[PDB]
Formats: structure tokens, C-alpha cells, sequence
């Protein structure tokens, strides 16, 4: 019930959620676990965590390079599940969402994938290259194992898509800020007020805005636009990349950034 | 919701980020509309005939079948403008792009034939063309880089991953996912998300239609088998389509065996990989135990791809088509044999199809058989590659 509980608490506090993304195992397993503890300590309300994939087609160069770093450290999905179990054992209530590509979910059986997610205490799974039209076995397996399947509401969404996303998704609704792929260098729009409004009309899971969110101003703006919160990936990953030789400075600058981004979610 | 079936059995689908679904739905609708439009069909036929040079010859081998009971014909897609079959469907997709009010084209290329076809069609029809090509292929198929640029296309080397076709495909799709409002993605094989495997087949099917007419005229009967190389699947499905309901006609597709299947350095996912989801489709792919996509390998850039189009995976599963592999050395020998004994320089991709037909003849030289090899392109782009190797030997 972790997302439901989070949004209820945030609502009571008149706060948006701030949700960082990192790649699991970037730049190694031990440093990644410290990064994630830093993000939480600095005020992350939830996590979105990528499992390294060979060909991440929804990602721009910054997160492509995060994936490549994890691979250079020998990170596999099995090691990611060990990390996730350790994260949950430390942090019982934070919502944990995975960013997956379809092949990694399909590989050893869709059902088996969601069952593993349940065993380690994952709350949600977003499969980036499975649109609602192809989602049936993924959403069925997710709900059978008490995992929230996350769906995307793009800026080009029509009414049929809004209704499907509202119906099929759980946890949160992903409100895409723009077309294209992940990247801090491509700033998205303000949340589409009409889309936020239609999602609320249709009783969709609360919206988190993502793609191109890299500054406290954008977080504040998402909240004001009526989104429940915002996700930032590339901006966080840039701080890892810049500080590979300076792990202590890396954690200091991650704490500073996350704290600032979270402070902007307070209304 | 689609107008046409996105699946071939279990294979195919539309496994793209949600952002791209309206674009794929738009393309499907514009194709269905075009296919019914006599004006579109007349424009397409005119370009094929008077610009591209169709119909292409069907040549009977004079020398390479001597002392056997094999009669071998070559469907001469090497004579098409641009130098390969890729030109056929590019002319069709360029006209669709215009029909949808797009002004820019994105394409991937490995052999550079698809890129050359995309650039020539963009130059003729007034589209701005950008091509992604892996850096390894920029080197081994460089004559094509020179041709694309002279025709005004922007050519973007891809250094990521294997620096070959898969990596070019990735970058083209990433680009499209931001640029679809104004750019059409001119996918250059019978693979990827629906509706591309269907569109590419329908815009390549004249290969098999002409072949059937030509062989009936010359021989008075259908071939015993038609044989085509399979990199993504376009030339092969274009040759196979009009023969699928002629159940006596064998359909043989030839994947690259690289340095040998047993080395793991090949490009033969249909027979040696496992179903997965990548590049928009559920299809056989070369993948690790953990589900990461492998890198393929072939001497020929145009077959160096670790997946394959879903209609071929379907035709294989039901037993309608058979798929085999040919190694780099077998392809090189077939290249040399065609140049010296028939005076035709074939693409190294097409040499894999010819090598398998030569095996069919040489293994059973008193078997009476009428074969057609799709000679999918000419080998000008490969002469430097092959020269180096033969001199060294
Ligand atoms: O801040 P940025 O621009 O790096 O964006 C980070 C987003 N990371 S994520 O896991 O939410 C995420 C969410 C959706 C993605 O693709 C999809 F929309 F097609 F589904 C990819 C990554
Ligand atoms: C990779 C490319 N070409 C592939 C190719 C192929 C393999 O692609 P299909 O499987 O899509 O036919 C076959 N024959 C020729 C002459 C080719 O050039 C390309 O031109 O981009
Ligand atoms: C015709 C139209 C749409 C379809 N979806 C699946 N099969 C189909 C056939
Ligand atoms: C395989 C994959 C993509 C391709 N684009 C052009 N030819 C191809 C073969
Ligand atoms: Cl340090
Ligand atoms: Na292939």
C-alpha cells in the first residue's frame, strides 16, 4: 500500500512528491547502495530504479552511460534483486518503482519476474517499451503479485488512452513532460493542466511528472500545475558521472541537490 | 486498436514507448488508404518503372551449374537504381511520408544501400534526409557514405554498442520518438513495430510477382525453391510473398553464419536465438541468458543484425519456409564464383543466398531442381573488403 500511504501523507502535509531515478549498480553495487541511502536521507519521497539493460531505447546519453557503467561493474538483474532486498530491509515504507525494458521482464517468464519483485518488496514496475495496447500479460502478472503496473500519459494522449491509463494503472500515473528520450538538457513543458484534470476526473492514480526535470523551479511548477509530484533522473545521474573520482563529494552534491528539489515540492 | 493484424502467430506487435503509438497508428491508416488509392498506386508504379528501372531481369546462369541437374536463375535486384532491392519500398514509404505531410526522413543503414535509397528518394521527392550508420559500417561500406552525402543526406556515425546496424536502429528510433511530428521514420527492413513488417512486404512484393511471371514465361512452371538472404527480412519476404500460397514452391531464407554458429559470432537469431522483445517487436533474437541483447557478427554489414522480422519467424514456425545459415567463407566463395563465371559482382549479403544455392546443387548434383536466387544487390560497395581478403590469401 506504499504509494497510497505516501500520497495520503503528502496530501495531509500539502506537499508534492520528489522522486529521484538512478540506475542500480551505477557506478558499482556498494557505491550505488550508498547513493540510494543518501537520496532517501536527503528527502526522497519515493525511488525509481533502473535495471541495467543493453539497449535502453527510451533513454538519452546520460542514462545510457549510467547503464554502461553498471555493466562495467558486472551488474546483472540478479544482483539488482539482491540490492532491492537490502534496500527494502533498511527502508520499510518508501515506495520503490523499477524502470524496466520489456525483454528483461519477458526473459525468464513474465509471471516469474513480477513474483521476484514481490519477494524483494518492490511496489511498482514501469515497462518503458510496452504501451497499454500490449500490456495485458504484464498488468495481469503485476496485479497477481501485488505490484502496481505504471502507465504513461504522453502529451499526445487522446480520451481513449486517458481512460485506459486511469483504469489499468496503479500506484501513480506517469505524466510525460515531452516527447523524446530521457535527458536533463531537453526541458519539458509545464504539466498539461487538461491532462492532469482528465486524469483526476477518471480516478487515475496520482500523477508524477517526468522527463527533463532538473531544477527546483520545475518541481514547484509541477505541484502548482496539480501533479502529485515530479521525477528527476538525468540531473541526479549527471552528479554521479561528474564525481566518479570523488565519491565523498559525489554524496555531498547529491544530498544538496535532492534536498533543494524536495524543498521546492513543499507548498 | 489497429486496422490490420500486428502479429504473425506469436511474433510481431507494437512494443514501442506509448509516445510513438499515434505515429504508428497514423502510418497504418495512411498505408491502408494509399493501398486503395489508384492515384497513389499509379505514382508508385511510375517511379518504379521510369525512375528505378523495373521490371528487373531474371538471368539464367550459363556456367555455374555445368555438369549438374540444377537450373539456376538470378532475380536481378542488383540492376535496380541505387544498386539493391531497398530502392523499391523506399519509393513507396517516401510517397507515404508526403501523403502524411511530413518534410523530413530518418533512416538507419548498415550496408548503406537503404541509406542510399533513402537519400535518392528524398532528393527526388524534396524531403530532408538524415541517416544513422554504425561507425564500423561507415568504414567497411564507405563507398555508400560518399554516395549518400553527394545526394544531400546527413550521415550520422553511431559509435555506441557494436557500432553496427543494431546501434543505428536504436539511434533512429530514439530520434523518431522526439521528431515524429515532422519526420517519417523510413525503416529499411521487414522488422520493427507494426505496421512496418506489413508495409515493407507489400512494397517489396513485386520481386516475387515479377519472378513468378518471368519463370512461367521461360520454364512453363514454378520454381522448386526461391532462396534469399535474411538480415532483417525485406528482400526475402519480397521474393517469398507471391509464392506463399503455391505450396509446391520451397521458400529458403539464409541467415549469416559469420565465423561459424559454434563460435557465437554470427547473425542467425531465427534458428540460433530465442524469442524476445526489442526494436518494437516480439521476435527471435540473439540474447544472453539474462535477456540482454547480444551483438551479432557477419562479414556483410547488411546481415549484421541480432534479430529478424516476425513474418519469417512465423513462416518458419509453421514449416512453410525453411531457414539455413552460410558462413563468411562460404559467402566469399560464392562471390568469387559469380564474378569469375557469370560476370556479375553480387553484394556480400546476396552472396549468402547464392552460396546456399551452390550447396544445394553441389551436394546433390543429379537432383533435378529449378532454383531462383534473389540477387538482392550489387557488390561495388564490397570490392575493397573482398579485395583485401583475397590478396591476403
Ligand atoms: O530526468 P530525465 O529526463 O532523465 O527522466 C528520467 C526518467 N526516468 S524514469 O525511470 O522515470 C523513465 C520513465 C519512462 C521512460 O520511458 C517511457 F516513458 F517510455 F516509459 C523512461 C524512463
Ligand atoms: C543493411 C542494409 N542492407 C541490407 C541488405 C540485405 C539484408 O536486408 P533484408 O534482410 O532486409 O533484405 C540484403 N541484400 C542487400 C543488397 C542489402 O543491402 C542496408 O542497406 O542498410
Ligand atoms: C483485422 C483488424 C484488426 C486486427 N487486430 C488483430 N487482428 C486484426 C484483424
Ligand atoms: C536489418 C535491420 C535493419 C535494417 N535496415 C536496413 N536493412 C536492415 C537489415
Ligand atoms: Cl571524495
Ligand atoms: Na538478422
Amino acid at each position: 500500500e506504499r504509494y497510497e500511504n505516501l500520497f495520503a501523507q503528502l496530501n495531509d502535509r500539502r506537499e508534492g512528491a520528489f522522486v529521484p531515478f538512478v540506475t542500480l549498480g551505477d557506478p558499482g553495487i556498494e557505491q550505488s547502495l550508498k547513493i540510494i541511502d543518501t537520496l532517501i536521507d536527503a528527502g526522497a519521497d519515493a525511488l525509481e530504479l533502473g535495471v541495467p539493460f543493453s539497449d535502453p531505447l527510451a533513454d538519452g546519453p546520460t542514462i545510457q552511460n549510467a547503464n554502461l557503467r553498471a555493466f562495467a561493474a558486472g551488474v546483472t538483474p540478479a544482483q539488482c534483486f539482491e540490492m532491492l532486498a537490502l534496500i527494502r530491509e533498511k527502508h520499510p515504507t518508501i515506495p520503490i518503482g523499477l524502470l524496466m525494458y520489456a525483454n528483461l521482464v519477458f526473459n525468464n517468464g513474465i509471471d516469474a519476474f513480477y513474483a521476484r519483485c514481490e519477494q524483494v518488496g518492490v511496489d511498482s514496475v514501469l515497462v518503458a517499451d510496452v504501451p497499454v495496447e500490449e500490456s495485458a500479460p504484464f498488468r495481469q502478472a503485476a496485479l497477481r503479485h501485488n505490484i502496481a503496473p505504471i502507465f504513461i500519459c504522453p502529451p499526445n494522449a487522446d480520451d481513449d488512452l486517458l481512460r485506459q491509463v486511469a483504469s489499468y494503472g496503479r500506484g501513480y500515473t506517469y505524466l510525460l513532460s515531452r516527447s523524446g528520450v530521457t535527458g536533463a538538457e531537453n526541458r519539458g513543458a509545464l504539466p498539461l493542466h487538461h491532462l492532469i484534470e482528465k486524469l483526476k476526473e477518471y480516478h487515475a492514480a496520482p500523477a508524477l511528472q517526468g522527463f527533463g526535470i532538473s531544477s527546483p523551479e520545475q518541481v514547484s511548477a509541477a505541484v502548482r500545475a496539480g501533479a502529485a509530484g515530479a521525477i528527476s533522473g538525468s540531473a541526479i545521474v549527471k552528479i554521479i558521472e561528474k564525481n566518479l573520482a570523488s565519491p565523498k563529494q559525489m554524496l555531498a552534491e547529491l544530498r544538496s541537490f535532492v534536498s533543494a528539489m524536495k524543498a521546492a515540492s513543499r507548498a | 486498436t489497429t486496422l490490420l493484424n500486428p502479429y504473425f502467430g506469436e511474433f510481431g506487435g507494437m512494443y514501442v514507448p506509448q509516445i510513438l503509438m499515434p505515429a504508428l497508428n497514423q502510418l497504418e491508416e495512411a498505408f491502408v488508404s494509399a493501398q486503395k488509392d489508384p492515384e497513389f498506386q499509379a505514382q508508385f508504379a511510375d517511379l518504379l518503372k521510369n525512375y528505378a528501372g523495373r521490371p528487373t531481369a531474371l538471368t539464367k546462369c550459363q556456367n555455374i551449374t555445368a555438369g549438374t541437374r540444377t537450373t539456376l536463375y538470378l532475380k536481378r535486384e542488383d540492376l535496380l537504381h541505387g544498386g539493391a532491392h531497398k530502392t523499391n519500398q523506399v519509393l513507396g514509404q517516401a510517397l507515404l511520408a508526403k501523403r502524411m505531410g511530413k518534410s523530413e526522413i530518418i533512416a538507419e543503414t548498415g550496408a548503406g544501400q537503404h541509406g542510399v535509397a533513402s537519400a535518392l528518394a528524398s532528393a527526388l521527392l524534396g524531403l530532408k534526409c538524415r541517416i544513422y550508420m554504425g561507425a564500423k559500417d561507415v568504414e567497411r561500406q564507405s563507398p555508400n557514405v560518399f554516395r549518400m552525402r553527394l545526394m544531400g543526406a546527413e550521415v550520422i556515425p553511431v559509435h555506441s554498442g557494436s557500432a553496427t546496424l543494431k546501434d543505428a536502429c536504436n539511434e533512429a528510433l530514439r530520434d523518431w520518438s522526439g521528431s515524429y511530428e515532422t519526420a517519417h521514420y523510413m525503416l529499411g527492413t521487414a522488422a520493427g513495430p507494426h505496421p512496418y513488417p506489413t508495409i515493407v512486404r507489400e512494397f517489396q512484393r513485386m520481386i516475387g510477382e515479377e519472378t513468378k511471371a518471368q519463370i512461367l514465361d521461360k520454364e512453363g512452371r514454378l520454381p522448386d525453391a526461391v532462396i534469399a538472404c535474411v538480415g532483417g527480412g525485406s528482400n526475402a519476404i519480397g521474393m517469398f510473398a507471391d509464392f506463399i500460397n503455391d505450396t509446391s514452391v520451397g521458400l529458403i531464407g539464409v541467415e549469416p553464419g559469420g565465423h561459424g554458429i559454434e563460435t557465437g559470432e554470427h547473425g542467425a537469431p531465427l534458428k540460433h536465438g530465442r524469442v524476445g522483445i526489442y526494436f518494437g517487436m516480439k521476435a527471435p533474437m540473439m540474447q544472453t541468458a539474462d535477456g540482454q541483447i547480444e551483438e551479432s557478427y557477419s562479414i556483410s554489414a547488411g546481415l549484421d543484425f541480432p534479430s529478424v522480422g516476425p513474418q519469417h519467424a512465423y513462416l518458419n514456425s509453421i514449416g512453410r519456409a525453411d531457414y539455413v545459415s552460410i558462413t563468411d567463407d562460404e559467402a566469399l566463395e560464392a562471390f568469387k564464383t559469380l564474378c569469375r563465371h557469370e560476370g556479375i559482382i553480387p553484394a556480400l549479403e546476396s552472396s549468402h543466398a547464392l552460396a546456399h544455392a551452390l550447396k544445394m546443387m553441389r551436394e546433390q548434383p543429379e537432383k533435378e531442381q529449378l532454383l531462383v536466387v534473389n540477387l538482392s544487390g550489387r557488390g561495388d560497395k564490397d570490392i575493397f573488403t573482398v579485395h583485401d581478403i583475397l590478396k591476403a590469401r
